[PDB]
């Protein structure tokens, strides 16, 4: 047998390794929400703090790959340290071996390029770590991606990970379905009463750690306290 | 359990337990340590009289002063005493000396476990400063010093024969008739000179064959 | 063991379940008309949330070889990106030859590294070729195992064989010009549920002027009409 | 019982060698005969659905050196990087010598590789079995058959295909050496390719058949084109109904 | 048992298995002992015999003028360690011409024998060792098991039914440091001596004595050198 | 249970007995000595009318004085004599003399025992034996198993039917009947005649005499001694 | 679970009992639960105890008394204030 | 189960890795530990089993110094956990030999983290059995703490506990007030709390090792002196 046991071909026609994988994205208790708007692309994931031992200045799932780009992770935390290395160290090659900074296309293509690697072959595993990254591109507008255990990087306006990501995700097709453009303060009230509608806690200003990349303002800023207080005050009125 | 290297859920690895259980299906050799020297004895056991009587050989001079008997699987037995021989070499080209039987021991058992283990058992018999030597190698690596030993098939009571049969103040004369007996008594046919080889070890004389079939002045007393 | 494997008296069961796999779901029809050869294939997103000018199912490996492809797309990706770097590798060598048709046939052998050594894994897609640098035009499929197939119609979908069927009776023939795209995308249809669109169908054309993906606005164009 | 490659049986057999040795028989079909003044080989084209353009312009039969070719009977992943092999194999000794290689050094050559194949490592054995016919200094044409366990054999009227003992038998029946010319070559070819093949009347799409000649202190492997083998087809087509009605 | 079967698996209860089957292997030995004092440190091994004809065996290895050890358990992957410490002390003496301390020689094994324990393919080094040793801080005594786990000791003893001997080394460990060198090792042998069954007794040619002082550079009693100590033996099988 | 190249439980190796049993699947092979000169016999029975006899191969020479003969698995034997060959050339490279038959069925047997070694090389499955006037005159023949060993005998008797055979060679392998080259021959027939039908031409006998090269008897001149076999079987009513 | 059930209807039956089942580890375990055993059947005997715990709940008599050697191994089903209570 | 916990490499029906969920296990049933940062520094503590008193002193110590300022209270696989000692040492000797100065705290934890995980990804090598806290103390950066899982991530911690009983340590380490107490008292509350877990109540007798950094010792991650500590253990006693 062993059909399911190693990154093998199913009787069947299937792999069921990465079916694994993908739902080892789902384990870990939580949830993303990506959202490109008309010129900026936002992100929140909420953060789950167990007691307050920990420090919540470093629990946090959200990372500058490179000076533009902003990645989320979903899934066990060990791997997506680990992505988020590897994704930090392709930015930098790329920009030693490229002088322009790499696009976040063609990152997410080379970390899925990666995991399709790591799928291939039986001596690793893929990493059960589903991440995220949006970043402004010229010629382009904002842009969002999302690179799988398995090596299927796509994504786009409206995407989702975690848990609860089919609700999450439906509610988005619903809101990007009626046509209208998100500025720099609909995108943002959108990823946020999507988190919410799908974890219904009102969200106190202290448990999502929301990113954002505008085209007049670019770099991944991490929105302190008081933007995402600001932020819920005014979607909340 | 079948792993060469997992260790057994009791106290001891297994597959060099079954490495050590080859000379079972070895030839039987004794070698008994004396004052005067050392006494090599094994059976070659020809299956068929047309093979030649000096082609099967279990006694193999490692050098001058280095006589070795082995028991065991010959193939094995060859790349052993070709590494015992190429040590002996590099120690005297380094040191202009004659290497001690312990140290060759001590190299062979070094290199013995280091590849499935080599199943052989090896009676180490030579003259140095500290008199006449003998060692007995195993399969498993392991080598300790003897006075009178026996391995093969039915090791058990050629030992327990040899361990009556010694004395501590013996000569050679005594011990290659010892040998000799206790040989007759462990196999099965006779002790014919086709089919018994001797090994001879001297303080002033290098371990040459036992007169070849002119030792039939020793087995005529048997 | 580490290259392709398990192969059981009289059969390849590990490649047989690869086949299995690569059975899929996108059509990926190919027909090699007289002027060119025109790869045609299903980009059926799930949802609207995922986009389609963000991933491509047509990939240009040169200037006038296309490549499209069936199921298990990373490893598509991974495929692709080595037939790019042969064929580079190849027009390096042999320096300027303007090599597609001359080398479609060379890269397809060449798409040896592709399964001969497979890679413990075996890859789960098979790919159509397309290169019309010879004055004639050239389609070769290779499959997750085997090697260049020289194809003149095919599909390797869901429904491939009823496709197959659809191509031999709608009569793929030899005196068909360039336009048998419109064939193509009939032969989709049959293997298509669904109002397909510009973005919901990617195809690229392989000429004797080269090869070229087709925009979403002459695919609508074509798919106007039909 | 079967398990990693490098194995024996309890009675001493390589069972996966003989399987694989085996399933050489199941599918393709080629057969070599060698004749005075022109040796050739016969391959049955085993898929002919009207949907290939057929522009590789062989599948079975390859063309491996100057003064050889070979034609494989096996999976063709394999076969395909044998091919390159035998071929770089041939090339290296013409570089080497400045020198046609002798056939029987080449089948050596190839076979050795198969054996180490079989031999050692976690490796699959070489599950494609192949002809070489040829043409040398010292021993002029020559024909070898060469299987999975790399144990070639020099042969003169062979078959390795699906009906393979069909095929040996027709030949051994209705061989004569000697007498055997380039032309009865050709109708003995393809007598006993319609024998194995069950459908009477083979189209000459369904065959290809190469023939390696001696021209004037050159070697001249040309393969039958569409042409001249449904010629040859008609002219066996009127031997078998002049013999029919005779009676 | 599955979980049993290799070193790298992890039982699920807990600790691997095959590291607690490694610590047998040194269960299933000769008994030695080994303690400490203000500034002598002795070790105590029982030579074990094949048989009346066939010697004793060798036991307390020597590795420098200052460090001697004492093998027990499977002595193929003994002499390697011995050779490994042997290396490393002359290394030592090679770059600052100084004997290499214990504790660190013992770090360097430990961590030279962690490795087998993760790495697949490979057994641990199932032996116990009983290093002595006397750097600038006195004697010192050290066991290392297979698991690499070392550990210092005042008095230790590994060996078959050598729990015996650890009880009366912890009864007499108060009573250590204030010894005479022949006291110190009279106290050795009489707890060598408790371990055997009461058929066996200490004879000059089935013991072995390793010391090392301030003084005194690390040497092998044996039978004639052994006879001066095992006088006085104060035999109660 | 187990059919690697490891040691079982009662000992021995099963692969390499495996390996040894294989020799029976094969052909017979007699070879004899005589100080005049060594002569060996295989007597193949399988020729079908459309296979050149001339590449069965069954006897091959290695330096001119020394020649080899099948048992066992061809191409694994095709192989050895191959790389046997290449250590002919070698060993005539380097030490000038020419090869000795006790050296080249030493690399053999070398050969063979290393392949054996390890679980990555099949053990060889061949059973060789030598023959060949040594530089000294003196004529030798070894006989190799294949797993590592080599012996020296007077008659081989190797394949299928060994054991007859050689019980039959070993009954009447009369020195008095060696003597002359020809009674030579006709010893070895009527020996190997005895394997099988060996009716009109099965047997394929090989001569070296003395430093004549490797002599393959031909056919009708095997015909004349199996004749005059039959005339000295005659007149014994 | 047939066993158990007449064991407690057999000491109903006959005067306040004492119920002494030994090894109560193995027949509770600690729900430490993996696929090579997941306590699937033995859930089926342990609940099984649990309801006929409070069958001689009035009037209290035939007292339960488990043995065992480690208490850990027992998930908090058995450990009940109603049920077994008085861990010694 | 079954099948699926064999190798690390084999990913569960469920998505989980169980190889590392066992490796967890060995952390749970070793000995526990405690780290808290106190207002200008970060005080450790740890107790160990005197398994046998043929032992000497303090050996095998579950306090490790790994750099200058560095240090690394562990549990678990005692051996595991001197290999990974080692590492961090070796890591923060070639930061100190590429960059210059000191190692940052957090960069430290998150490489040995991403070590750890490279181990725990693998089939060949197993994950490491043990857990551990790294402390450390600047002027610059304050004084920083994280702890790292068998196989998870560092993380910040204001005071974490880890080893045979977690919770029961994390319950009076959030009843104290950090953040604005000394390391002083810190270091007695560490003793104290150690002391509240159950140490003779189903053991032997235990040793408590406390380890030291801060501005009071500048930075220069040492072992507390254990002679002047002892009262500190006293009090803890009360």
């Amino acid at each position: 047998g062993f059909d399911r046991h190693i990154t093998i071909f199913s009787p069947e026609g299937r792999l069921y390794q990465v079916e694994y994988a993908f739902k080892a994205i789902n384990q870990g208790g939580l949830t993303s929400v990506a959202v490109r708007g008309k010129d900026c692309a936002v992100i929140v994931t909420q953060k789950k703090v167990p007691d307050k031992l920990l420090d919540s200045s470093t629990v946090t799932h959200l990372f500058k790959i490179t000076e533009n780009i902003g990645c989320v992770m979903t899934g066990m935390t060990a791997d997506s340290r680990s992505q988020v290395q590897r994704a930090r160290y392709e930015a930098a090659n790329w920009k030693y071996k490229y002088g322009y900074e790499i696009p976040v296309d063609m990152l997410c293509k080379r970390i899925a390029d990666i995991s399709q690697v790591y799928t291939q072959n039986a001596e690793m595993r893929p990493l059960g770590c589903c991440m995220i990254l949006i970043g402004i591109d010229e010629e382009q507008g904002p842009q969002v991606y999302k690179c799988d255990p398995a090596g299927y990087y796509c994504g786009f306006k409206a995407t989702a990970a975690g848990v609860k990501q089919t609700e999450s995700t439906s509610f988005l097709e619903k809101k990007v379905k009626k046509k209208f453009d998100w500025t720099f303060e609909q995108t943002v009230e959108t990823a946020i009463t999507c988190l919410s509608t799908v974890l219904s806690i009102d969200f106190k200003p202290s448990e999502i750690e929301v990113g954002v990349v505008t085209v007049e303002n670019p770099k991944f800023r991490i929105l302190t306290e008081a933007e995402i207080d600001a932020h819920l005050v005014a979607l909340a009125e | 359990d079948r792993g060469v290297n997992t260790f057994s859920p009791e106290g001891r690895l297994f597959q060099v337990e079954y490495a050590i259980e080859a000379i079972k299906l070895g030839s039987t050799a004794i070698g008994i340590q004396t004052s005067e020297g050392v006494c090599l004895a094994v059976e070659k056991r020809i299956t068929s009289p047309l093979m030649e009587p000096s082609s099967i050989e279990k006694i193999v001079e490692i050098d001058a002063h280095i006589g070795c008997a082995m028991s065991g699987l010959i193939a094995d037995a060859k790349t052993l005493i070709d590494k015992a021989r190429v040590e002996t070499q590099n120690h005297w080209f380094t040191y202009n000396e004659t290497m001690t039987v312990e140290s060759v021991t001590q190299a062979v058992s070094n290199l013995a476990l280091q590849s499935r283990p080599f199943g052989v058992a090896l009676l180490f018999g030579g003259v140095d400063e500290k008199g006449p030597q003998l060692f007995h190698m195993d399969p498993s690596g392991t080598f300790v010093q003897c006075d009178a030993r026996a391995i093969g098939s039915a090791s058990e009571g050629a030992q327990s024969s040899l361990q009556e049969v010694y004395h501590k103040s013996m000569t050679l004369k005594e011990a290659i008739k010892s040998s000799l007996i206790i040989l007759k008594q462990v196999m099965e046919e006779k002790l014919n000179a086709t089919n018994i080889e001797l090994a001879t070890v001297q303080p002033g004389q290098n371990f040459h064959m036992f007169t070849k079939e002119e030792l039939e002045e020793v087995i005529k007393d048997i | 063991f580490s290259l392709t494997t398990f192969s059981p008296s009289g059969k390849l069961v590990q490649i047989e379940y690869a086949l299995a796999a690569v059975a899929g779901g996108a059509p990926s029809v190919g027909i090699k008309a007289a002027n060119g050869v025109v790869l045609a294939t299903e980009k059926k997103q799930k949802s609207i949330l995922y986009d389609e000018r963000s991933v491509h199912k047509v990939e240009p490996i040169t200037k006038h070889i296309g490549l499209v492809y069936s199921g298990m797309g990373p490893d598509y990706r991974v495929l692709v990106h080595r037939a790019r770097k042969l064929a580079q590798q190849y027009y390096l060598v042999y320096q300027e030859p303007i090599p597609t048709a001359q080398l479609v046939q060379r890269v397809a052998s060449v798409m040896q590294e592709y399964t001969q050594s497979g890679g413990v894994r075996p890859f789960g897609v098979s790919l159509l070729i397309c290169g019309w640098n010879e004055g004639r035009p050239y389609l070769f499929q290779s499959d997750p195992s085997g090697a260049y197939f020289a194809w003149k119609a095919t599909a390797m979908g869901k429904n491939y064989v009823n496709g197959k069927t659809f191509l031999e009776k709608r009569y793929n023939e030899d005196l068909e010009l360039e336009d048998a795209i419109h064939t193509a995308i009939l032969t989709l249809k049959e293997s298509f549920e669904g109002q397909m669109t510009e973005d919901n169908i990617e195809v690229g054309i392989c000429n004797e002027a080269g090869f070229r993906r087709l925009t979403p606005t002459e695919v609508k164009d074509y798919l106007a009409a039909i | 019982y079967d398990s990693r490659t490098t194995i024996f049986s309890p009675e001493g057999r390589l069972y996966q060698v003989e399987y694989a040795m085996e399933a050489i028989g199941h599918a393709g079909t080629c057969l070599g005969i060698l004749a005075n003044d022109g040796v050739l080989l016969a391959a049955e084209r085993r898929n002919i659905h009207k949907l290939l353009d057929e522009v590789f312009f062989s599948e079975k039969i390859y063309k491996l050196n100057e003064d050889m070719a070979c034609s494989v009977a096996g999976i063709t992943s394999d076969a395909n990087v044998l091919t390159n092999e035998l071929r770089l194999i041939a090339q290296r000794y013409l570089l080497q010598y400045q020198e046609p290689i002798p056939c029987e050094q080449l089948v050596t050559a190839l076979c050795d590789i198969k054996q180490a194949y079989t031999q050692f490592g976690g490796k699959r054995p070489f599950g494609v079995s192949l002809l070489y016919i040829g043409w040398d200094k010292h021993y002029g044409f020559q024909l070898y058959q060469s299987d999975p366990s790399g144990n070639y054999g020099g042969w003169k009227a062979t078959c390795i295909g699906n009906n393979s003992a069909a095929a040996v038998s027709m030949l051994k029946q209705d061989y004569k050496e000697g007498e055997m010319t380039l032309k009865s070559a050709l109708a003995l070819a393809i007598k006993v390719l319609n024998k194995t093949m069950d459908v009477s009347k083979l189209s000459a799409e369904k065959v290809e058949i190469a023939t390696l000649t001696r021209e004037n202190g050159k070697t001249v492997i040309r393969v039958l084109k569409q042409k001249e083998v449904e010629q040859l087809i008609k002219k066996h087509e009127e031997e078998e109904a002049k013999a029919e009605r005779e009676k | 048992n599955q979980y049993d079967n290799d070193v790298t698996v992890w039982s699920p209860q807990g600790r691997i298995h095959q590291i607690e089957y490694a610590m047998e292997a040194v269960k299933q030995g000769s008994a030695t002992v080994g303690l400490k004092s203000k500034t002598h440190a002795v070790l105590v091994a029982l030579k074990r015999a094949q048989s009346e004809l066939a010697a004793h065996q060798k036991k307390i290895l020597h590795v420098d003028n200052h460090i001697g050890i004492s093998i027990a358990g499977l002595t193929a992957d003994a002499r390697l360690l011995c050779n490994f410490m042997r290396q490393e002390c002359l290394d030592s003496r090679f770059v600052f011409d100084r004997p290499l301390p214990v504790s660190r020689l013992v770090s360097l094994i430990g961590s030279k024998t962690q490795i087998p324990t993760q790495r697949y393919g490979r057994r641990p080094y199932g032996v116990g060792l009983l290093i002595a040793g006397y750097d600038d801080m006195g004697p010192h005594i050290f066991q290392t098991c297979p698991s690499a786990n070392y550990f210092d000791c005042r008095a230790m003893s590994i060996g078959a039914r050598s729990q015996s001997a650890r009880t009366y080394l912890e009864r007499h460990m108060s009573e250590f440091m204030e010894c005479n060198l022949n006291e110190l090792v009279k106290h050795g042998l009489r707890a060598l001596r408790e371990t055997l069954p009461a058929e066996q007794d200490l004879t000059t040619k089935n013991v072995s004595i390793g010391i090392v002082g301030k003084d005194l550079e690390f040497t092998i009693y044996d039978d004639d050198d052994v006879s001066p100590f095992l006088e006085g033996l104060e035999e109660r099988p | 249970d187990r059919a690697i190249t490891v040691f079982s439980p009662d000992g021995h190796l099963f692969q390499v007995e495996y390996a040894q049993e294989a020799v029976k699947k094969g052909s017979t092979a007699v070879g004899v000595r005589g100080r005049d000169i060594v002569v060996l016999g295989v007597e193949k029975k399988s020729v079908a009318k459309l296979q050149d006899e001339r590449t069965v191969r069954k006897i091959c020479a290695l330096d001119d004085n020394v020649c080899m003969a099948f048992a066992g698995l061809t191409a694994d034997a095709r192989i050895v004599i191959n790389r046997a060959r290449v250590e002919c050339q070698s060993h005539r490279l380097t030490v000038e003399d020419p090869v000795t038959v006790e050296y080249i069925t030493r690399y053999i047997a070398s050969l063979k025992q290393r392949y054996t070694q390890s679980n990555g090389r099949r053990p060889f499955g061949i059973s060789a034996l030598i023959v060949g006037f040594d530089f000294d005159g003196t004529p030798r023949l070894y006989q190799t198993d294949p797993s590592g060993t080599y012996h020296a005998w007077k008659a081989n008797a190797i394949g299928r039917g060994a054991k007859s055979v050689r019980e039959f060679l070993e009954k009447n392998y009369t020195d008095e009947a060696i003597e002359t080259d020809d009674l030579t021959i006709k010893l070895v027939i009527k020996a190997l005649l005895e394997v099988v039908q060996s009716g009109g031409k099965n047997i394929e006998l090989a001569v070296m005499r003395r430093d004549q090269s490797l002599k393959i008897l031909n056919p009708e001149e095997i015909e004349k001694y199996v004749a005059e076999i039959e005339k000295e079987k005659e007149e014994n009513e | 679970a047939k066993l158990v059930r007449d064991a407690f209807a057999l000491a109903k039956e006959k005067a306040p009992s004492i119920i002494f089942i030994d090894e109560l580890d193995a027949i509770g375990t600690k729900r430490f639960d993996s696929e090579k055993a997941g306590d699937r059947e033995v859930q089926r005997t342990m609940l099984e105890l649990l309801n006929q715990l409070d069958g001689f709940q009035p009037n209290t008599q035939v007292k339960v008394i488990a043995a065992t050697n480690r208490v850990d191994i027992l998930d908090p089903a058995l450990l009940r204030s109603g049920r077994l209570d008085r861990k010694i | 189960g079954t099948g699926y916990d064999l190798s690390a490499s084999t990913f569960s029906p469920d998505g989980r890795v169980f190889q590392v969920e066992y490796a967890m296990k060995a952390v749970e049933n070793s000995s526990t530990a405690i780290g808290i940062r106190c207002k200008d520094g970060v005080v450790f503590g740890v107790e160990k089993l005197v398994l046998s008193k043929l032992y000497e002193e303090g050996s095998n110590k579950r306090l490790f110094n790994v750099d200058r300022h560095v240090g690394m209270a562990v549990a678990g696989l005692l051996a595991d956990a001197r290999s990974l000692a080692d590492i961090a040492r070796e890591e923060a000797s070639n930061f100190r030999s590429n960059f210059g100065y000191n190692i940052p705290l957090k960069h430290l934890a998150d490489r040995v983290a991403m070590y750890v995980h490279a181990y725990t990804l693998y089939s060949a090598v197993r994950p490491f059995g043990c857990s551990f806290m790294l402390g450390s103390y600047s002027v610059n950066d304050g004084a920083q703490l994280y702890m790292i899982d068998p196989s998870g991530v560092s993380y910040g911690y204001w005071g974490c506990a880890i080893g045979k009983a977690r919770q029961a340590a994390k319950t009076e380490i959030e009843k104290l007030q950090m953040k604005e107490m000394t390391c002083r008292d810190i270091v007695k509350e560490v003793a104290k709390i150690i002391y509240i877990v159950h140490d003779e109540v189903k053991d032997k007798a235990f040793e408590l090792e406390l380890s030291w950094v801060g501005e009071l010792t500048n930075g220069r991650h040492e072992i507390v002196p254990k002679d002047i500590r002892e009262e500190a253990e006293k009090y803890a006693k009360e």
